[PDB]
RNA sequence: AGAGUUAAAUUAUAACUAAGCUGUAAAAAGCCCUAGUUAAAAUAAAAUAACCCACGAAAGUGACUCUAAUAAUCCUGACACACGAUAGCUAGGACCCAAACUGGGAUUAGAUACCCCACUAUGCCUAGCCCUAAACCCAAAUAGUUACAUAACAAAACUA
């Protein structure tokens, strides 16, 4: 039971099947998790967006989308409508460190789908564009 | 040696590869300077997409040539190559033949620094 | 391993420009620092969450 | 961006394990010191703030260095005394 | 008078110094999959002393070297090669517990 | 302003014995064109030594 | 020394006549530079496989 | 009269000069639960823990064998003129006495 | 000091999807020519390496390559000469992002402040000025000693 957490890339001749679909047709699911909002899109492998839930976009208000349930609602939000398309894994791809990180992803699996990697894409530059002003001056 | 450009010449056939070496080579001799050797490294993945004369690259040929030239003919050659449309990154640097290797003594065992602060009693 | 401490205060000995300003002296103390609480959270949240998904459609 | 995705911070989860895989990536993201350069990145640091905590984080590390040492050394006095009552 | 003085001579129990990994070596910068040794494989990050334990010369070429190759396009820098991933591990750092 | 020949066979090959014999290439090689300015400068040192100054 | 070593090195330097011959033998004849090391201080060459 | 250069030089202490990974039999002095000080010798006393095997063997006045490690455990911390000393020696247990 | 180059992020710009996005302890205002994903020039800056302590007289300097190059066969020494962080001025250029000022929205009795939003000078390049800093390591330079000897604290006391 050899199991190597390092991505499948293309390059290899490994056999991993996922639904009979190899780990490059598989979808995405881009999580943006702000200070005050969580996004869910999920896309097919050829970029087309499938479904998109936000935690606004649940009735939620502007201190209550930022909390953890809101994520979490949101990601079963965003799986009900990813499985109404035919969708049963899919790669998620974090952005961004909030409070709704790792409740969007588990909500995820409770709406429904089941998630075989979790990537962190969040946008780190090499001290490139100069952020605001600290607070509490 | 005393400079090696490594060249990154565009993914292309056989007799294109050999013209492009050919003129890259010619230009550098026009410029003052013997070539020693060529070396290629091999087409290999590019590390990331390079974008380089309204074309996105994601292939490329690895060429190494080391050559003894004059130090104001470097940007010259530099120059030439930046306007060819079948090199993708070219860079001249110092042959690391050049710097000799120096003795790698090893880790120096350093003591803890004393005597920083006076003995008077807390 | 310990972080080289050698030219890294001002002293009068050290020709260099200090590297290290310590708020307080390099002394080890006799006493280690007492163990932190951990600060509480809300638990049973995602329960509650499911069982108020009950009502909203009941 | 021009680097190809799905390599770089990645992990596979395991038989359907998800809150372990992301537990995972917590640790290799604190590992490599991303998580406290992402918190401190949201807002600017003038460079003079910088070296002060800088200084004060080396000075800290020193100190907890030579505390464990210090604890690692004498860790083996913990034993119970055979000469009480003497 | 006595001939059992000790004489002040240098120390014959000297054990020599410890060598870095790279020690009376050449450290290059086309040699990618030397250079991917000390980087993680998951960030691209480059290990420090600590983790490395290259004495301090090897450290210094090694970060010139991998910042030489990031930028002519020999390594990249986001991530660590897959093709070098393979490689026998040296650091000293263990992410997985 | 003195105007040092790029044939001037720099002195850490000029004093050494063989040297004219050898082919254009290395001769070129060893000479001021492809060296840099400090072999220039000991070249200017030297030529300046020996005409202004007694005993070298 | 160096001049005699060099004079050997001149006669495989790259000139007019040899151009075409040295570019045809280096698009057959690939090197790599690529060499691991190993907690003991030991260089493995990968030209193994 | 002997002299105590002369006696110096040829004592066995002399002889082992260095105390990393040398062969020294000690006699246990001193009998605790689960710890045991065993007496090299030299200056001070190691204290080992008693191996699984032939555990009741092991008695007051038992001479053992170890490999001594260190002579005396000191070191120097932050902040301090001198070495804070253990009082004890490092060394490990390999048998009792075989012969 | 010059010449050349860009890995990450961001943006002008297009396509699909969706309705909010941003915003805080909580709100309001603002933008809904909005947000997410896929491609994307120009400008600005230069993650880890750095638990390193090097260079330079100091200020200062750590994305990469090339050229030039870091005085004194080495004491002190100005009102003389040459430099001199950020900020500001003049003329030309660039402007992603941040932001004095300003205008709104919060809180307050008041808030021309701390909190949020938008934006200007400015921070960016060339040339010419201005010559000020907690320009502090508050410890002058040159060759030394561990002798006598703790006002207190702090970086121990001192010689020529
Ligand atoms: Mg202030
Ligand atoms: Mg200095
Ligand atoms: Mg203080
Ligand atoms: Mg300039
Ligand atoms: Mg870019
Ligand atoms: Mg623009
Ligand atoms: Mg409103
Ligand atoms: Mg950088
Ligand atoms: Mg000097
Ligand atoms: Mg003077
Ligand atoms: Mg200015
Ligand atoms: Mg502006
Ligand atoms: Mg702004
Ligand atoms: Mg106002
Ligand atoms: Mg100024
Ligand atoms: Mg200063
Ligand atoms: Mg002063
Ligand atoms: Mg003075
Ligand atoms: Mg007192
Ligand atoms: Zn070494």
């Amino acid at each position: 039971s050899s199991f190597s957490i390092y991505p499948p890339i293309p390059g290899q001749e490994n056999s991993l099947r996922w639904a009979g679909k190899k780990f490059e047709e598989i979808p995405i699911a881009h999580i943006k998790a702000s200070y005050n909002n969580t996004q869910i899109q999920v896309v097919s492998a050829a970029h087309q967006p499938l479904a998109h839930a936000s935690c606004g976009t649940e009735g939620f208000r502007n201190a209550k989308k930022g909390t953890g349930i809101a994520a979490q609602t949101a990601g079963i939000a965003a799986a009900a409508k990813a499985t109404g398309k035919g969708v049963t894994h899919v790669r998620v791809v974090v952005k961004g460190l909030g409070p709704g990180r790792l409740s969007a992803i588990k909500g995820l699996t409770m709406g429904g789908l089941e998630v075989i990697s979790i990537t962190d894409n969040t946008p780190i530059p090499h001290n490139g564009c100069r952020p605001r002003k600290a607070r509490r001056l | 040696p005393r400079y090696e450009l490594a060249l990154i010449l565009k993914a292309m056939q056989r007799p294109e590869t050999a013209a492009a070496l050919k003129r890259t080579l010619e230009a550098l001799m026009d410029r003052g300077a013997v070539v020693r050797n060529l070396e290629n490294l091999g087409e290999r993945m590019l590390p990331y997409k390079i974008s380089a004369h309204n074309q996105r690259h994601s292939r490329g040929g690895y060429f190494l040539v080391d050559f003894y030239a004059p130090a104001t003919t470097v940007e010259s050659m530099m120059e030439h190559l930046s306007r060819d449309i079948d090199v993708i990154r070219p860079n001249i640097v110092k042959h690391p033949l050049t710097q000799e290797v120096k003795e790698c003594e090893g880790i120096v065992p350093v003591p803890l620094e004393e005597k920083l602060y006076s003995t008077k009693k807390r | 391993a310990t972080p080289s401490l050698r030219g890294r205060l001002a002293r009068l000995g050290n020709p260099r420009r200090p590297i290290l300003k310590p708020n307080k002296p390099l002394i080890l103390a006799n006493h280690v620092g007492e163990r932190r609480r951990e600060k509480g959270e809300a638990t049973c949240i995602t329960e509650m969450s499911v069982m108020m998904a009950c009502w909203k459609q009941n | 961006a021009n680097h190809l995705k799905f390599i770089a911070r990645t992990v596979m989860v395991q038989e359907g394990n998800v809150e372990g895989a992301y537990r995972t990536l917590n640790r290799i993201l604190t590992m490599d010191g991303l998580i406290e350069d992402i918190k401190r990145r949201r807002y600017y640091e003038k460079p003079c703030r910088r070296r002060q905590r800088e200084s004060y984080e080396t000075c800290r590390r020193i100190y907890n260095m030579e505390m464990a040492r210090k604890i690692n050394f004498l860790m083996r006095k913990n034993r119970a005394d055979p000469w009480q009552g003497c | 008078s006595n001939e059992d003085l000790p004489v002040p001579m240098e120390n014959p129990y000297k054990e020599p110094l410890k060598k870095c990994i790279l020690c009376e070596k050449h450290v290059d910068y086309k040699n990618v999959q030397l250079l991917s040794q000390f980087i993680s494989p998951f960030t691209g990050c480059i290990y420090g002393r600590h983790i490395t334990g290259l004495c301090g010369k090897k450290q210094k070429e090694i970060t010139k070297a991998i910042k030489r190759a990031q930028i002519l396009g020999f390594m990249p820098v986001t991530y660590k090669d897959p093709a070098y991933l393979k490689d026998p591990k040296v650091c000293n750092i263990k992410y997985r517990e | 302003q003195d105007d040092p020949p790029p044939s001037m066979l720099l002195l850490d090959y000029q004093n050494v014995p063989g040297i004219h014999k050898v082919d254009d290439v290395v001769k070129r090689l060893l000479s001021l064109e492809m060296a840099n300015q400090k072999e220039k400068l000991k070249i200017k040192k030297m030529q300046l030594m020996n005409k202004v100054l007694e005993n070298p | 020394q160096e001049v005699l070593q060099l004079q050997e090195e001149a006669k495989t330097f790259i000139t007019r006549e040899n151009l075409e011959a040295r570019v045809e033998e280096a698009l057959d004849s690939p090197k790599s530079y690529n060499w691991a090391i190993t907690r003991e201080g030991l260089v493995v060459r990968p030209q193994q496989k | 009269v002997e002299s105590f250069a002369s006696m110096l030089r040829h004592s066995p202490l002399t002889q082992m000069g260095p105390a990393k990974n040398k062969l020294v039999i000690g006699q246990i002095f001193h009998i605790v639960e689960d710890d045991l000080y065993i007496d090299f010798g030299g200056k001070f006393h190691c204290v080992c823990k008693r191996p699984e095997v032939d555990g009741e063997k092991y008695q007051k006045g038992t001479r053992v064998r170890l490999r001594l490690l260190d002579l005396e455990l000191t070191s120097r911390f932050l902040g301090a003129t001198t070495d804070t000393t253990i009082l004890e020696a490092d060394a490990v247990l390999l048998g009792l006495q075989e012969s």
